[PDB]
């Protein structure tokens, strides 16, 4: 790769983290989805 | 180019943060909730609209069999730009 | 006692006299393919997919509105029912753009189950395909008329059941917009309904429009609700 | 046609027989086994020098399942649930919402690499070629909430490298 | 027509045609459906009676030798009243020719043991008697293979799901595996996928 | 061999291995399933399917997924009758419910008629 | 309507099976519970086996009768060897509860099943 090194797009990392398990910094899985089903609010004015 | 949570924390490219009254929060205790944080709808507006002297054209990107496939799209919004929905990206037309 | 013998595949049987030899062919179980006939409005010819060769003719006819002679045989399984099918499939996937991944009829196209199911392996006419600018028709209906394949069922379905009269074709040759001319919003009752008339993922819902795709769902049982018909 | 084996006869000539019985007597070919494995033994061993020199691969790898994005652009994928209609384990789990643009997009792409067999009908099923089955092989995972990946989670695995990914695909875009 | 199509042999066709109709003039007792396929491999449709007299005229007669025996599956079929099928096959060493027994069979009247006529059908009956619940009638040893043991249900039916009834896991309060009702991580979509518009004509069967 | 056999119900819910709650709580719908009107095409008609009843299916918090416990929930079963589907629905044992059958009522339509005269049916655009 | 009956007759047979095989499952309980080393005494045992027979105590057809009689043999030609382990036989019993009463009001608590 002292032939062809780069490429032409603005986004790959100045870093390349390695495999980073078994540390304090890896991943964890989660939903990437807003809100379901919008429970409802109760109306903090008051009657009585 | 990301927001932040009040909470403390990054939110995603879609608004999916949590409340104060969860515990997912309290299963990103510890390890870091990755995000990338290079979104997609930012990307576009850094694009030049190319203005193409034509009325309708066609759009593959960036590559023959290496994208997506042929959209012919047209360009007779006078003040409107034409849109292809896989490129995402515009034009516009200059008789 | 009124009833005329068509012999579809050498099986005979007894039609009503006046009616079309579609409703024949799915009296004895046949599927005739259609894209421009439906059984809730009135028949035009507009599509000619129905086509069958009838015998002693050198004439392929159509049969979505043919009125039923006497004594007929029905070919629906001949060699050139299938040349007529595989050359009107061929010539109706021209100047339709790609957009199966993203049109939002990717299971419940027409299309896509006839070509399979009648058309040809190969395709042709390396250069055109032309391209409609969409319109806004209402924010209930979401609406890209580059797939519209001008088969004359939205406009049927307006003028004969919603009585609005607000929907036409325009222009000649290839360039046959069907919509509405003044920019206005159309607005009216019934007009969710024209989103399952359009055979083609031209005319799709416009807050369901990308949020799923029918071969995952499920399909359950119900009742209609806040009308008093059901 | 047909070439059957064991269809002699031990010999009655007495150098024949006493050939056998010399070899039954004196250990002879079992010394010969020896001298075999001895010119074994004398060879240099094929082993490669595995955390520094790797081992040999493919154009067409099937890894690390990186998604991929447009030259100087927005992110391939569509939602368009090919890959989970055609994913033989089911292990694809789709959610799409449209955004502000217009286009259409997603909100949530799972992928069970527990459940994931590896097969490549996602990579050859994909008509814009967004998911593609990744170079390298080094999963080694501790926990087992971190093989359930999510959207983010492979596309900081696509922008951690995509000339790699360029590079195969620019190689062999021919062949499929 | 002539590539991309594997050709068919008439010959043969009209070989295992004469074949089949010889022998089904000839055992007129159990013998209901001959059938020869488009690609040229015989049925033989049969009462669930005579399955021992046709096996042993089956391995014999020097007209037909088929001392080879294969797979015994009783494919599960509602809309039936008598459900099962018990699909013997069978192999001539010297002609080369297949022919596929299926005699029907209930849920519950016995199949009479071909077991005492072919020995390769031992495992085949007790695999298919755990597995689906076709008894066999004077059998030596019948047993459960390719099930737990304390598992039933007869899981390669239709009435029995995908996922079983049962689901294991360890626990440190009785110290060992146990069993509790299923639980699954994901719905598995069972997704539609029969569409419409009939793909073969040929095969319309007669509505009512 | 021609023996003393009665000609009765049957009882196969004690063999079929599936326990109490799940042969008598849930019960068994047999329908038609119904044209999917996007499309119009009756092939995927002519089939009599017996479904169960759905039941919950909530949030797995860790993926955002839909499990379920319910095993019987994703049955289907194709018949070719309503009869033997209703034998079948009370050999095996569950309760259930079973719906009838409809058709498209056969209509006269005719070109001739939609270009008419005095009447009121025209097309008023072709 | 003929159908061959797998060994019995009437229920007279049937009833003399099924009692036999009762005779069996009773002199079978304590040399299982020396061979496995189980944990629970023999008349809690001997009650389950009392109960799972009378679970199906309503059942007429001779021919399921027969039927249950040869399942309940090969269980206990499978138990009376050494094959089926300590794990099979604790999974007979029921002690991982799975509390779900059959009231209306805690089934109401923890809803949707009627
Ligand atoms: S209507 Fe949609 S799915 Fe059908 S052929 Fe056109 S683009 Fe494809
Ligand atoms: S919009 Fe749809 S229904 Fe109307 S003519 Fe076009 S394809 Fe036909
Ligand atoms: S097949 Fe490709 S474009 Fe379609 S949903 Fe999958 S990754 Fe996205
Ligand atoms: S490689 Fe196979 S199992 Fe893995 S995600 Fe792709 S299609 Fe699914
Ligand atoms: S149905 Fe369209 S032409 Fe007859
Ligand atoms: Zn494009």
């Amino acid at each position: 790769p002292t032939v062809k090194p780069p490429t032409a797009r603005k986004f790959i990392w100045t870093n390349h983290k390695f495999n980073l398990s078994g540390t304090p910094q890896q991943y964890v899985p989660y939903s990437t989805t807003r809100k379901k089903i919008q429970e409802w609010v109760p109306p903090s004015t008051p009657y009585k | 180019g990301v927001r932040t949570s009040p909470t403390g924390e990054k939110v995603t490219h879609t608004g999916q943060v949590y409340d104060d009254e969860d515990y997912r929060r309290v299963r990103f205790v510890g390890r870091q909730k990755e995000v990338n944080e290079n979104f997609a709808i930012d990307l576009i507006a850094e694009q030049p609209v190319s203005q193409v002297g034509s009325r309708v054209i066609s759009c593959d990107g960036g590559g023959g069999a290496l994208g997506h496939p042929r959209v012919y799209i047209n360009l007779d919004k006078e003040t409107k730009t034409g849109t292809c929905g896989y490129c995402g990206l515009q034009f516009r037309q200059q008789h | 006692s009124n009833l005329i013998e068509v012999f579809v595949d050498g099986q005979s049987v007894m039609v009503e006299p006046g009616t079309t030899v579609l409703q024949a062919c799915e009296k004895v179980g046949m599927q005739i393919p259609r894209f421009c006939y439906h059984e809730r409005l009135s028949v035009a010819g507009n599509c000619r997919m129905c086509l069958v060769e009838i015998e002693k003719a050198p004439k392929v006819v159509a049969a979505c509105a043919m009125p039923v002679m006497k004594g007929w045989n029905i070919l629906t399984n001949s060699e050139k029912t299938k040349k007529a099918r595989e050359g009107v499939m061929e010539f109706l996937l021209a100047n339709h753009p790609l957009d199966c991944p993203i049109c939002d009829q990717g299971g419940e196209c027409d299309l896509q189950d006839q070509s399979m199911m009648f058309g040809s392996d190969r395709s042709r006419f390396l250069e055109g395909k032309r391209a409609v600018e969409d319109k806004n028709i209402g924010p209930l209906v979401k609406t890209i008329m580059t797939r519209c394949i001008q088969c004359t069922r939205c406009i049927r379905f307006a003028s004969e059941i919603a009585g609005v009269d607000d929907l036409g074709t325009t222009g000649r040759g290839n360039d046959m917009q069907v919509g509405t001319y003044i920019e206005k919003m159309f607005m009216s009752e019934l007009s969710g309904n024209i989103i399952d008339i359009c055979p083609v993922g031209a005319l799709t819902s416009k807050p369901y429009a990308f949020t799923a795709r029918p071969w995952e769902t499920r399909k359950t049982e119900s009742i209609d609700v806040m009308d008093a018909v059901g | 046609t047909y070439k059957y084996v064991n269809l002699r006869e031990p010999s009655m000539d007495m150098k024949s027989v006493t050939d056998r019985a010399a070899q039954t007597l004196l250990w002879t070919e079992l010394i010969r086994g020896l001298g075999m494995t001895l010119s074994y033994l004398f060879r240099e061993p094929a082993t490669i020098n595995y955390p520094f020199e790797k081992g040999p691969l493919s154009p067409r790898f099937r890894g690390e399942h990186a998604l991929r994005r447009y030259p100087s652009g927005e992110e391939r994928c569509i939602a368009c649930k090919l890959c989970e209609a055609v994913c033989p384990a089911q292990a694809i789990t789709i959610e799409a919402e449209p955004r502000a643009d217009g286009s259409r997009r997603t909100t949530r792409y799972d992928i069970d690499m527990t459940k994931c067999i590896y097969c490549g009908f996602c990579q050859e099923a994909c008509p814009v070629d967004a998911i593609v089955e990744g170079p390298n092989f080094e999963f080694s995972t501790e926990t087992h909430e971190e093989l359930l990946y999510n959207k983010e989670k492979l596309l900081n695995n696509g922008d951690k490298w995509e000339a790699e990914i360029a590079a195969n695909i620019q190689a062999d875009y021919l062949y499929r | 027509t002539r590539p991309t199509v594997r050709p068919r042999n008439d010959v043969a066709h009209k070989q295992l045609s004469a074949f089949g109709e010889y022998v089904a003039e000839i055992l007129p007792k159990y013998v209901q459906q001959v059938q020869v396929s488009c690609f040229s491999e015989l049925e033989i449709c049969i009462h669930p009676d005579g399955v021992i007299p046709v096996l042993t005229f089956l391995r014999d007669h020097s007209n037909a030798q088929f001392k080879s025996l294969a797979d015994l599956t009783a494919v599960d079929i509602p809309t039936r009243q008598n459900r099962f099928e018990i699909v013997y096959n069978l192999l001539s060493l010297r002609f080369n020719s297949r022919i596929r027994v299926k005699t029907y069979t209930d849920e519950l009247t016995p199949v009479e043991s071909s077991v005492s006529v072919y020995k390769a059908a031992n495992w085949y009956e007790r695999e298919i008697w755990d597995m689906f619940g076709v008894f066999f009638a004077n059998h030596p040893d019948l047993r459960r293979i390719l099930t737990d043991y304390g598992f039933e249900g007869h899981p390669f039916r239709k009435d029995f799901p995908l996922s079983g009834y049962v689901e294991l896991r360890y626990d440190d309060e009785v110290k060992r595996v146990v069993a509790e009702p299923v639980e699954l991580a994901q719905e598995f979509r069972k997704f539609d996928l029969n569409s419409p518009w009939e793909a073969f004509p040929a095969y319309r069967q007669p509505p009512e | 061999t021609q023996l003393i056999t009665v000609d009765e119900k049957l009882d196969i819910t004690t063999l079929t291995g599936v326990p109490e709650e799940h042969i008598k709580t849930r019960k068994a719908r047999i329908f038609v399933p119904a044209r999917n009107n996007m499309q119009s095409g009756v092939n995927n008609t002519k089939k009599w399917k017996m479904e169960f009843d759905t039941r919950e299916r909530w949030e797995n918090p860790l993926m955002g997924w839909a499990s379920t416990a319910d095993p019987l929930s994703n049955l289907v079963l194709t018949f070719s009758t309503k009869e033997d589907a209703i034998a079948f629905a009370e050999k095996n044992g569950w309760s259930y419910d079973v719906e009838e059958r409809k058709v498209p009522k056969p209509k006269s339509k005719s070109y001739g008629a939609n270009f008419s005269w005095n009447k009121r049916t025209r097309v008023s655009t072709k | 309507t003929s159908v061959k009956p797998i060994f019995s007759r009437d229920m007279n047979e049937a009833k003399r099976r099924v009692r036999e095989l009762y005779r069996a499952w009773y002199r079978e309980v304590p040399n299982t519970v020396h061979l496995f080393q189980l944990d629970i005494s023999v008349k809690q045992g001997r009650d389950k086996v009392r109960e799972m027979f009378k679970k199906n105590a309503h059942v007429t057809d001779p021919r399921v009768v027969d039927l249950l009689v040869i399942k309940g043999k090969m269980e206990l030609e499978e138990t009376i060897n050494v094959w089926k382990q300590r794990t099979h036989v604790m999974r007979f019993f029921h002690e991982t509860e799975a509390p779900r009463p059959k009231d209306f009001l805690s089934k109401f608590y923890v809803g949707h099943d009627p």
